[PDB]
RNA sequence: GGCGUAAAGCGCACGCAGGCGGUUUGUUAAGUCAGAUGUGAAAUCCCCGGGCUCAACCUGGGAACUGCAUCUGAUACUGGCAAGCUUGAGUCUCGUAGAGGGGGGUAGAAUUCCAGGUGUAGCGGUGAAAUGCGUAGAGAUCUGGAGGAAUACCGGUGGCGAAGGCGGCCCCCUGGACGAAGACUGACGCUCAGGUGCGAAAGCGUGGGGAGCAAACAGGAUUAGAUACCCUGGUAGUCCACGCCGUAAACGAUGUCGACUUGGAGGUUGUGCCGGCGUGGCUUCCGGAGCUAACGCGUUAAGUCGACCGCCUGGGGA
């Protein structure tokens, strides 16, 4: 059965990237909404739009720059099967920092970059790059 | 299986409507009502496996909205079980 | 070039339903008769900008090679070639004429001295019986390099029609990164063209459409 | 790190424990995170210095000791709690297709046998023969009867079933699947060690049955030999009822479930609209991206992911 929504979400990116699909609809959740917000505040995505009041539906409009997709790996992290804890001090760098690290922390969820910053650990969500 | 009038009957005895077929109450009374009827029916055909493994689903179905109740509301789950003699 | 003489040669007049490549949904329209409709609005501004690249080549004194090889559009190639300054090839392509011009070099070579032994009395010292051979060779090289014997040089830009039918000559001068140009139709792929120009190229009447408007724009570029 | 073919998906299923869990709100703060306090002996290791002429070595200070407990905070996520929601899952109505299962009955074709009629020197078999059957009358042909087993055509890389499997026709009892409109419950779900059940053929036990076929066995050939291949016979067994066995190259050599990702040529069954325009399921074949060691797979994945389970770790021994 469905168990990962958060890496079916990131699947469904990733594989309208390799299809070269203009945008992806799919069922909404706040912390889906969450993640596409990180995902358009750092430009992997153009834009977002949810539709629905009892069933909302997330639409996220995909970008490609020169033809090529813009998101080139993007992977689940921490998993309902092994759940992934860091620490402030001891936070990820995704491409040696090229990329960004999804890390909902108490503040909510943001980059690995706003985690450090504000002086947060939290739970790994997924790897962009 | 169970006659239409037969499903009708169980509905309106155990459903808070003419309408009321999803209920848990609903659901397991008609479960019962057909392994009461298929005991009979196993009684001379020891040997139909094909069916007896439809009759084991129901079962196991009974089963777990049974546990469902239990879980959700200890009042109804005695009242069900003691409406039809189950004897968990 | 516009949408009403594109409706009226037939140039969304494409491949069947059953034929069409995954990649050309955008081009098309609908269906009728289990036949796809090139999208006409979607060719326009698209030939025109193709069109324009080749003006702009035509500026530089750049070259331009006519790709098409069907028996129904030889003679229309062959001309629309020969009265536009630039070289074709409209017979039985030799593939490696691009990437593997070395050798086709030496044979052209060849071709040329054979070719000026016409005007040259030679085949009447002969025995009556090598100059069969030597005007087979004249026949033969004629039919491969009817347009390229005075090319000197590789192609600046490639024009083609019906892309599928010569994906060897589309790859071949993809390998060196020259500018294509491609015909190409439903059932045919833009993957190895840098301009795709949706458009019947087995109707001969778009053919010559096509060919005309491009001999039109390059003609033009190549006047100043 | 792997499990189509190199070793590796249990034959299939159900299911307890366990593992994991769609969406919304409030609350809690357990996991998670921040800070503090205490402890984490010294030494060692590392860093910055000092002393032996240097170095090893000794030595000052720090860092580190990645941990544990307490305290105060944060609430995004997982967990607990409480209430919701319907899209997962499920129940109801009508309808569809099916060799799905059990039991009972019946029908025609064919074989064998028994009886009879007609009829006479062959029949049968083989590569060639012989064994064998036939003058006590065979084979052939016609008629009557007995019996057992299997169901020609239909018939379809059709269908149904978890798998094993299921094929004339009729009836009774009975499981599942699917579809169009709705109505109802409201996460009730997925997977599953252990466990339980089912499970080809052969085989075993008890009692029946026995046409054909045929392990064993016998004879005739073949052959250097022929405990075979071929021929002539032929008993278990194949059939039935009950119980057992529990294994197959039980194969798609491909676990289940869910989500997502170009196309095309065929067949199949529902439902809407006027033979065409759609809408759900299934099935065969090629093939793109992608994947693969390649072969190949390719929306019915062997592609991209997630949950859980089973399994593998050189060959032989085994």
């Amino acid at each position: 059965s469905m168990q990962d929504p958060i890496a079916d979400m990131l699947t469904r990116i990733r594989n309208g990237q390799a299809a070269n699909k203009a945008a992806v609809t799919m069922p909404s959740s706040k912390l889906k909404v969450a993640i596409a917000n990180v995902l358009k505040e750092e430009g992997f995505i153009e834009d977002f739009k949810v539709e629905g009041d009892t069933k909302p539906e997330l639409e996220l409009t995909l970008k490609y720059f020169q033809g090529k997709a813009v998101v080139e790996s993007i992977q689940r992290v921490s998993r309902p099967g092994l759940r992934i804890y860091k620490r402030k001090d001891e936070l990820p760098k995704v491409m040696a920092g090229l990329g960004i690290a999804v890390v909902s922390t108490s503040k909510g969820v943001m980059t690995d970059r706003a985690a450090r910053q504000a002086g947060l650990g939290g739970e790994i969500i997924c790897y962009v790059a | 299986s169970l006659s239409t009038e037969a499903t009708a009957k169980i509905v309106s005895e155990f459903g808070r409507d003419a309408n009321d077929t999803g209920s848990t109450e609903v659901q397991v009374a008609l479960l019962t009502a057909q392994i009461n009827h298929l005991q009979g029916h196993f009684a001379e055909h020891k040997k139909d496996h094909h069916s007896r493994r439809g009759l084991l689903r129901m079962v196991s179905q009974r089963r777990k909205l049974l546990d469902y109740l239990k879980r959700k509301d200890v009042a109804r789950y005695t009242q069900l079980i003691e409406r039809l003699g189950l004897r968990r | 070039v516009s949408m009403r003489d594109m409706l009226k040669a037939g140039v969304h007049f494409g491949h069947q339903t059953r034929y069409w490549n995954p990649k050309m949904k955008p081009f098309i329209f609908g269906a009728r008769n289990k036949v796809h409709i090139i999208n006409l609005e979607k060719t326009v501004p698209m030939f025109n900008e193709a069109l324009a690249e080749l003006n702009k080549i035509a500026s530089r004194k750049g070259k331009i090679l006519f790709v098409g090889t069907k028996r129904a559009a030889s003679e229309a190639v062959k001309d629309a070639a020969l009265s536009c300054d630039q070289f074709f090839v409209n017979h039985r392509w030799l593939g490696g004429m691009l990437t593997n011009w070395k050798t086709v070099r030496q044979s052209i070579k060849r071709l040329k001295d054979l070719e000026t032994q016409s005007q040259d009395g030679t085949f009447d010292k002969l025995t009556k019986k090598e100059a069969l051979m030597r005007t087979r060779e004249l026949e033969k090289l004629e039919n491969s390099l009817g347009g390229i014997k005075d090319m000197g040089g590789l192609p600046d830009a490639l024009f083609v029609i019906d892309a599928d039918h010569e994906h060897i000559a589309i790859k071949e001068a993809n390998n060196l990164g020259i500018p294509v140009f491609a015909i190409v139709d439903t059932n045919s792929d833009p993957d190895g063209v840098d301009f795709v120009i949706p458009g019947n190229d087995d109707a001969i009447r778009a053919v010559t459409l096509y060919l005309g408007a491009v001999a039109a724009t390059v003609r033009e570029g190549r006047s100043q």
